[PDB]
RNA sequence: AAGACGGUCGAACUUGACUAUCUAGAGGAAGUAAAAGUCGUAACAAGGUUUCCGUAGGUGAACCUGCGGAAGGAUCAUUA
RNA sequence: CAGCCGCGGUAAUUCCAGCUCCAAUAGCGUAUAUUAAAGUUGCUGCAGUUAAAAAGCUCGUAGUUGGAUCUUGGGAGCGGCCGUCCCCUGCUCGGCGCCGGCCCGAAGCGUUUACUUUGAAAAAAUUAGAGUGUUCAAAGCAGGCCGCCUGGAUACCGCAGCUAGGAAUAAUGGAAUAGGACCGCGGUUCUAUUUUGUUGGUUUUCGGAACUGAGGCCAUGAUUAAGAGGGACGGCCGGGGGCAUUCGUAUUGCGCCGCUAGAGGUGAAAUUCUUGGACCGGCGCAAGACGGACCAGAGCGAAAGCAUUUGCCAAGAAUGUUUUCAUUAAUCAAGAACGAAAGUCGGAGGUUCGAAGACGAUCAGAUACCGUCGUAGUUCCGACCAUAAACGAUGCCGACUGGCGAUGCGGCGGCGUUAUUCCCAUGACCCGCCGGGCAGCUUCCGGGAAACCAAAGUCUUUGGGUUCCGGGGGGAGUAUGGUUGCAAAGCUGAAACUUAAAGGAAUUGACGGAAGGGCACCACCAGGA
RNA sequence: UAGUCGCCGUGCCUACCAUGGUGACCACGGGUGACGGGGAAUCAGGGUUCGAUUCCGGAGAGGGAGCCUGAGAAACGGCUA
RNA sequence: ACUAUGACUCUCUUAAGGUAGCCAAAUGCCUCGUCAUCUAAUUAGUGACGCGCAUGAAUGGAUGAACGAGAUUCCCACUG
RNA sequence: UCAAAGUUUGAGCUC
């Protein structure tokens, strides 16, 4: 059965950014999906998302622009510790100057370097860049 | 996909983002109980219920009309049966099968297919144990179960 | 892997543990037949006496008469064809003498024309065949 | 003190059962490695009876035939 | 000689010597175990259409994974629309004390885990590491000024246990036959204890445990109904299954009638049948196979597969649906049902064909290919069996990314033709849309060793879930052991030894008793010495 | 359950009752060229193998067994088979 | 292509010329056949070998649990 | 509108 709704939306991501498609449609609307698009809306990689409510599970309408190379998904949610954020970052990523791993925590949704920051470790969800 | 079947039919019905009553409705809930008693009284499940309130009458769903539901009400009045309906209509099934094989012993897809719904039936059985219906002693018997309609 | 669970250390595991089995080299390391079928034992000396001297024919394109010598072994008895190399060492070899004998550098595989050969002959009578076949040293009579 | 009755532990010998490991052994029957034999030429070109699969029986040897499959076939088509 | 490829058959850059030249240098060579190299055991990180590979199919408890839904925000002051510092529990004894009340401090109590951060706690030795002129260093923890001055630090130290902070993600409870909260009223039974100036005793008042009557108030109590799933309903649909029932010709056999001498069969013949009437034709009878042609790149079935008529029995995929329940679900060692042909055991039946077998033919041989006979078997019922290239050689669910026409089913809409005939509403055409379905074509989507695939795609930009299974060829699916079976055999399943290659796709040749084109009197054709 | 022994707690031992406990989360049984650990070698990151060996803990002095003596021994450079 | 043997071929004789299996057995003269085991020692007995004077297929061949007042050989305990 | 067609010194090919 649909197990992982994030991991479903976000593969049709990849698969219309390759396409240069304009604007995607995706089916079920989670509060974690929504956290996550407002990490990265904030940060400017994507334009203006609208959400269609339905008494029910919603859907999502994303404008997507062009800056997105790849969006990814870690499925099991890993814990990660402090000590292997720096090889799960160097291992998973294309530089040490861009991309970001993005994990929420007990202080919530961010970026790992916001993470290092507020010298918090947490649970794995994803990256991008 | 289904359980024990290889379809994958999309066929089912559709309820609309409106939850309110429609302007030329003016049948009260409490009507739709008297009513309900008489059917209930009469014999007859939920579902024969919604099916004719909704084609007679023009109430599609009472849910949705007045705040809970029709099952829920009849287990307040004490009509409910002993066990649920689906497994009711399961067992009767069963039977007709084993008394149809009883002549045709050949019949091996007969066998297939009663073996799959027995299969089903415990199934069943185990989610209405875990919601608290049934007693832990509850157990499909085929000598026992004709009893059982 | 393909069980990518959270909670799957125990299946991956055992999966493993029984795969690593179907690899012939491991269970070549870890069942004792090889090593004690081994006359060397794990061991890369062996002393021998030998018993008689043969010539046995080398394979196809290439065409020689390699000088092998049959050497019993003391602590077994298993008997051996152990190679002698170069040129004109062999009548340095008398029969009934102690010879340490090693291995060839294949584990346990024969090595060109002398079929079946793993073994090659060291010293003679704690006399070095190099010394000898150089010139060096002298045999003790 | 010498000494004796009794209890407990009990070495040791005798026997059996199971159990592990190594091992001799008349003669037989397989595989593999060298050869420039002897008998034929199945197969690869329709290999001159297309090939192969499963299963039965047969024959000095390779092989043969029966029944039902597959094409990795010598046909991706044959006409209201 | 050469780890390997290879060298050596009379000018050997490969041997033995000399002549030189190279690497490393008081050190180098050889052997064996072992490690990186190995993305050749892969969690990070492999493969599984064709190179080795997916259980024949489906059911099934443990195992593993599982939809959505409940707190978001608020107050005062701050910095360059933006960010940050300050704050977001509740329910007996004293002072920031102030004019019995208010707040604070203290004691006790808190629906519960995983997760994360702190501290303590950790034997030294070791490792990393600060300092330090062993004359450098390897070492040591010493030393330095001319009486004095200093060092002899520090870090890492899995996992589990404890300690206090944080509460997003993943569980988990709660009020639904309300034996439901607050705060109250009165009984029944039992008592902590204070009391009547002093000698003694009890119940009360007044406090603390169980039981028991009827209230007032609570916004009074039940998350949605998933392009998750089950079950119901409507008319359909289909070589779907079983049982019983009906029909057809042909077939071979028989009986009878007609004319008659050959018939059979082959590349060419004979054994064979035949003037005791063959073959051929007509009419009757007979038994068991088989249901052609209609029959499609069509349907249904878990899969093998499933097609003469009619009847009975029940089922099901798919469709329409504002039908009910509200997480009941997906995949699965162990265990189980079914499973073409041959084979086996009993009966029943024994028409055809036809393993075996015999003989007749060709042929150097043929114990085969050709022929005449012909046994078991081939048919039905009842008992076993579980193996095929059981092939799409492609496991199941789930999502997304190009078209195009055709088709089968159910459903919907829409000029007109055409039968019901006399309209309606149905039937056949006709033009469309919708769901999933067997297939087809199509392209620089991208992938792939290529052959190819809208899937064999969404891969070094590598993780949606889960089973099975492969790691050089042979030896060998053998042996030994175990288990099943009347037997046949099935299943599980090693090693020694040998060996440097085995294979796939595609290119150019060569060959072809494969086809299409074209030519020549050292080819033929027509002929001649 | 009640005692014995023992410095105490306990099938440690004795007697009388009850009939339990473990198991695909791999027990049970068999193997181990296994004393354990602190550590070493190797390395990109992950990991792999080794570790009798000068510090700690255990066990042992031909094989097994038994004991006096002592605060302390089931001692082996103390005894008896 | 060591000798041996003879897969293979022919011929004479008859209508073919002993296939599958088995043994010095209750069937073998020469014979106490030869080798191994069983004994200190074994012309007996058991297991392989086959040239079988003269094995052999319903004149049935081979096996085979249970049973035998059947024929032989050995071992334990036991005994005038 | 299908009877058949076997072999080839050991005495030296090749980037
Ligand atoms: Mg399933
Ligand atoms: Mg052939
Ligand atoms: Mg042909
Ligand atoms: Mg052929
Ligand atoms: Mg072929
Ligand atoms: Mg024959
Ligand atoms: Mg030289
Ligand atoms: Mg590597
Ligand atoms: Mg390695
Ligand atoms: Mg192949
Ligand atoms: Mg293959
Ligand atoms: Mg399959
Ligand atoms: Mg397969
Ligand atoms: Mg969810
Ligand atoms: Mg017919
Ligand atoms: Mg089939
Ligand atoms: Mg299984
Ligand atoms: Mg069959
Ligand atoms: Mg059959
Ligand atoms: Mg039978
Ligand atoms: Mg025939
Ligand atoms: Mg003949
Ligand atoms: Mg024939
Ligand atoms: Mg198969
Ligand atoms: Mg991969
Ligand atoms: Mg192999
Ligand atoms: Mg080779
Ligand atoms: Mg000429
Ligand atoms: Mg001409
Ligand atoms: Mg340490
Ligand atoms: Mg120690
Ligand atoms: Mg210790
Ligand atoms: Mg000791
Ligand atoms: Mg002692
Ligand atoms: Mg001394
Ligand atoms: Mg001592
Ligand atoms: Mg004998
Ligand atoms: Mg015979
Ligand atoms: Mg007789
Ligand atoms: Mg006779
Ligand atoms: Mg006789
Ligand atoms: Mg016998
Ligand atoms: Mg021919
Ligand atoms: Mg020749």
């Amino acid at each position: 059965v649909r197990m992982n709704v994030l991991a479903d939306a976000l593969k049709s991501i990849n698969n219309a950014e390759k396409r240069g498609k304009r604007q995607v449609l995706i089916r079920p609307c989670s509060k974690v999906i929504v956290r996550f698009l407002t990490v990265m809306m904030k940060h400017g990689y994507i334009g203006e998302f609208e959400i269609i409510d339905d008494h029910r599970a919603g859907k999502i309408v994303v404008n997507l622009t062009g800056r997105l190379n790849k969006c990814g998904v870690i499925s099991p949610r890993f814990d990660v510790q402090l000590k292997d954020l720096e090889k799960w970052q160097n291992n998973l990523l294309p530089s040490r100057q861009f991309g970001f791993i993005v994990l929420t925590t007990s202080a919530g949704i961010m970026d790992h370097e916001e993470a290092r920051r507020k010298h918090t470790g947490g649970k794995i969800l994803g990256f991008f860049f | 996909g289904r359980m024990h079947a290889p379809g994958k039919g999309l066929s089912q019905s559709a309820l609309p983002y409106r939850r309110s009553v429609p302007t030329w409705l003016k049948l009260t809930s409490d009507d739709v109980k008297e009513q309900i008693y008489k059917l209930a009284k009469k014999g007859l499940t939920p579902s024969q219920i919604g099916v004719i309130l909704r084609d007679s009458h023009g109430v599609a769903q009472v849910r949705f009309v007045t705040g809970n539901k029709i099952l829920r009400i009849l287990k307040s009045k004490g009509l409910a049966p002993d066990l649920p309906e689906d497994l009711y209509h399961l067992i009767k099934k069963a039977v007709a099968v084993r008394k149809h094989l009883e002549r045709n012993r050949k019949d091996k897809d007969a066998k297939f297919r009663l073996i799959l719904i027995e299969s089903r039936i415990h199934r069943l059985a185990r989610y209405y144990k875990t919601k608290r219906v049934l007693p832990p002693n509850w157990k499909y018997e085929s000598s026992t179960a004709s009893a059982l309609v | 892997g393909k069980c990518r669970g959270l909670r799957t250390a125990r299946k991956l595991r055992s999966h493993r543990r029984d795969q690593k089995w179907h690899d012939k080299q491991y269970k070549k390391a870890h069942l004792g037949t090889a090593l004690k079928a081994n006359p060397f034992g794990g061991a890369s000396h062996a002393k021998g006496i030998v018993l008689e001297k043969v010539g046995v024919e080398a394979k196809q394109p290439n065409s020689a008469i390699r000088k092998c010598v049959r050497v019993q072994l003391i602590k077994n008895g298993k008997k051996i064809t152990a190679f002698v190399p170069n040129d004109g060492c062999l009548n340095f070899i008398e029969e009934n003498d102690e010879v340490l004998v090693a291995g060839f550098g294949r584990k346990g595989h024969a090595v060109g024309d002398i079929p079946g050969v793993r073994f090659k002959v060291v010293k003679v009578a704690n006399v070095s065949l190099l010394a000898l076949y150089k010139g060096k040293k002298e045999r003790p009579r």
